[PDB]
RNA sequence: GCCCUGAAAAUGGAUGGCGCUCAAGCGUGUUACCUAUACUCUACCGUCAGGGUUGAUAUGAUGCCCUGACGAGUAGGCAGG
RNA sequence: AAGCUCGUAUCAGUUUUAUGAGGUAAAGCGAAAACUUUAAAUAUGUAAGAAGUCCUUGUUUGAACGUGGACAUUUGAAUGAAGAGCUUUUAGUGGGCCAUUUUUGGUAAGC
RNA sequence: GGAAUACUGCCAGCUGGGACUGAGGACUGCGACGUAAGUCAAGGAUGCUGGCAUAAUGGUUAUAUGCCGCCCGUCUUGAAACACGGACCAAGGAGUCUAACGUCUAUGCGAGUGUUUGGGUGUAAAACCCAUACGCGUAAUGAAAGUGAACGUAGGUUGGGGCCUCGCAAGAGGUGCACAAUCGACCGAUCCUGAUGUCUUCGGAUGGAUUUGAGUAAGAGCAUAGCUGUUGGGACCCGAAAG
């Protein structure tokens, strides 16, 4: 349970103000949880890697579906071939972003996710391991 | 009477020694000549058990669960009963409930007044 | 802005419907009560006639108003009170007359006033004390509209409906007792008698059971 | 059942006092009246809870609005000044 | 509270029912008080459905044990209702009088 | 025999007197009275009339009168009183700085991270720029030599926020992140088994049974700042006998 982010990004805050609008005035289960989201510290949104990703577009019935990850997407190594997909999140590293951007793919924000999915349709939201560590 | 790991059983002592006589726990160990169970008890506002070790004589098995199963039984029949027909069965039990109007008859009955008695 | 007069026509008839209904629902039910007074009146003057004695059904609902503070309660005595909804003084509710609810106004005894309420003091007491939880909130009911959009799921659809429903205890008295927050009454306004209250009623005080006098209490407490 | 005796000292004193005798004493019944930060109704302050509002241009979105129940406090804790 | 996994129709200093325990007669009545045939409570434990019922039967037919489908929410008493469970650790506290209700032991009387 | 009255109860029966309050601020709603437009006591007070415009009302202040209130702080949680401090005034006067670890939050980059020991430059103890090194992290386990992480769509079953499909819903079906439970697979330690073979004793293939670890099973860390915790430094402040 939160109300208000405890950081001070004033972008953030617009994009608080955006998804409050929109779990307002909408009624879908996506906006409520991604509104949410919005709200965790930094040890509560674990990187999301770019290999998990292509292992989620692997599950069938998920080839044009928009993955969306709401902390940060890291690079990675060990994989060599990437699907062809589009990706919203809050950062891409350099790494990560050359790479998507590279296979064909693209790289978007959240406000303009919110405007090619009102509702957050045909999607897939993702989270990064939170006990690997402590 | 035989009993295994896990029963339930009372505690009926067939004199000044101790007191629990009347409660009601799981057989957490049989042994050759006694038998052993687990007791919850209120120490104070909370529920810590005693581990006792009583005799083989003086535990009974218990039938605080047969209501249960017996009704549970019935009721699988009158649901039976209520899927072979179109009928309101009302399976829940009810409270005592307050009696209706009667009219009584003074026939061969005519009512004797009886007043107290002294000292 | 479009829908200027369509909207007024039709839901001014709309409503010139409900109230037909109302009326309709509480013409009858005025019937059924005084019928079955008089007819209970007749029985027992058969039943004289005839040499013999009629008795009568046991009350079916009681009112308990709660009388003592809130300090030196013991904990059981404590817990019906919450369980009956008896949280602050001079607070009633009604309940309904079972063997499991008596031994419940038995152990709560040297606390409360209780007894038999009739219809002119459960009408009293709906209409100007009657106060509905909503979702919370203990809304004034004040309307008709209030009763049916939040009550009808269960036939009940009007104010009358809700004081049927408690006086004749129907199937759904749990639901439409539940939907009334307990009663907020004030001290009685002649006093109460008795010098001191906490005493029996049977021996001149006020705890207990009255059977009767409930009425006097609470239309004066009203 | 009331009433007397049914032991108890020492500066002058205590149904709280004055006083009270078909009582202003004792047992009881019926009423009327006085009175708390307790109960009821109404306004104002705050706290908590649930709903609305991006609609531009309008005056501040840690805002503006509608509804409801609540308010003792040492050690100690959190927040705004 | 720090905080996050969980408000999950499941919970509760409460009553009712089934049953044990007090067994004191004070029900109440005996085969020559001599019962246990059996109350009313007095607070005393446990239990009251989805980790449940049936069909069908492979292993050390009754014991546990495996299996392949049927079973629906007035889904199995009453009242109330959203504040129980882990992890982190962080602050104060760690020893006392009065009264009532049981119980034991007490003498001038206290206790 | 036929009435009456009393007591108890009901009326969505009528009707006088008194006191306190007047929150809200265009309309919206539920009603009622009328054939009719309209009217109303129906989602919170208006209408008429008089006096004064100043010390009249009101605020402050001194006194009088009615009722109320035991002297502050501290220490023993009680006779809770005792006991200890206080003649009066001004100024001074007590949880601070640092080092090392740990939780929490914010920021930067992210399989990386960290410019400031030093070099270059400078409008000169500032700001700007930089090579090679080094620490922590990306691999664990055994006392040690040492060895050192995919049978498979990175697994099997149950539950699981979302999303998808059929559908008006209600539902039904598909895929299922994080995390949880249980059965397996891989690495090290441990008990056996012991192959194609060789410095005649070397090598340890292969298949197996126990537990075991902050192990692997598509990385989550590094640095800075703030609020705090513990330990050491005189360590919240003063006050004492000593070698």
């Amino acid at each position: 349970h939160r109300t208000a982010p405890k950081s001070d990004n004033v972008y953030l805050k617009l994009l608080v103000k955006l998804y409050t609008f929109l779990a307002r005035r909408t009624d879908a289960p996506f906006n409520k949880v991604v509104l949410k989201a919005l709200f965790l510290s930094k040890i509560n949104r674990p990187p999301v890697s770019v290999s998990r990703i292509a292992r989620a577009l692997k599950q069938e019935g998920a080839a044009n579906k928009t993955v969306v990850v709401v902390g940060t997407v890291t690079d990675d190594a060990r994989i060599f071939e990437f699907p062809k997909t589009t990706v919203a999140a809050l950062r891409f590293t350099a790494g990560a972003r050359a790479k998507i951007v590279k296979a064909g793919g693209e790289c978007i924000t959240l406000d303009q996710l919110a405007v090619r999915a009102p509702k957050g349709q045909n999607t897939l939201i993702l989270r990064g391991p939170r006990n690997s560590r402590e | 009477k035989v009993y295994k790991v896990g029963d339930i059983v009372d505690i009926k002592a067939n004199m000044p020694h101790k007191f629990y006589q009347g409660k009601t726990g799981v057989v957490y160990n049989v042994t050759k000549s006694s038998v052993g169970v687990i007791i919850n008890k209120m120490v104070g506002n909370r529920y810590l058990e005693k581990r006792l070790n009583l005799r083989v004589e003086h535990i009974k098995h218990s039938k605080c669960r047969q209501e249960f199963l017996e009704r549970v039984k019935a009721n699988a029949a009158k649901r039976a009963e209520a899927k072979a027909q179109g009928v309101a069965v009302q399976l829940k039990r009810q409270p005592a409930q307050p009696r209706e109007s009667r009219i009584v008859s003074t026939e061969g009955n005519v009512p004797q007044t009886l007043a107290p008695v002294p000292y | 802005a479009e829908q200027v007069a369509a909207e007024r026509a039709a839901r001014k008839a709309a409503n010139k419907e409900k109230r037909a209904i109302i009326l309709e629902r509480n013409a009858a039910y005025q019937k059924e009560y005084e019928t079955a007074e008089r007819n209970i009146i007749q029985a027992k003057r058969d039943a004289k006639a005839a040499g013999s004695y009629y008795v009568e059904a046991q009350h079916k609902l009681v009112f308990v108003v709660r009388i003592k503070g809130i300090n030196k309660i013991p904990p059981k005595p404590r817990k019906v009170l919450q369980l009956l909804r008896l949280t602050r003084i001079n607070s009633g509710t009604f309940v309904k007359v079972t063997k499991a609810t008596l031994e419940l106004l038995k152990l709560i005894e040297p606390y409360v006033a209780y007894g038999y309420p009739s219809y002119s003091t459960i009408r009293q007491l709906v209409y100007k004390r009657g106060f509905g939880k909503i979702n919370k909130q203990r809304v004034p009911l004040s309307d008709n509209a209030i009763i049916e959009a939040n009550l009808g799921k269960y036939g009940i659809l009007s104010i009358d409906d809700l004081i049927h429903e408690i006086i004749t205890v129907g199937p759904h008295f749990k639901q439409a007792n539940n939907f009334l927050w307990p009663f907020k009454l004030s001290n009685p306004s002649g006093g109460w008698g008795v010098p001191r209250k906490f005493k029996h009623f049977i021996q001149g005080g006020s705890f207990g059971n009255r059977e009767e006098f409930i009425n006097k209490l609470v239309k004066s407490m009203n």
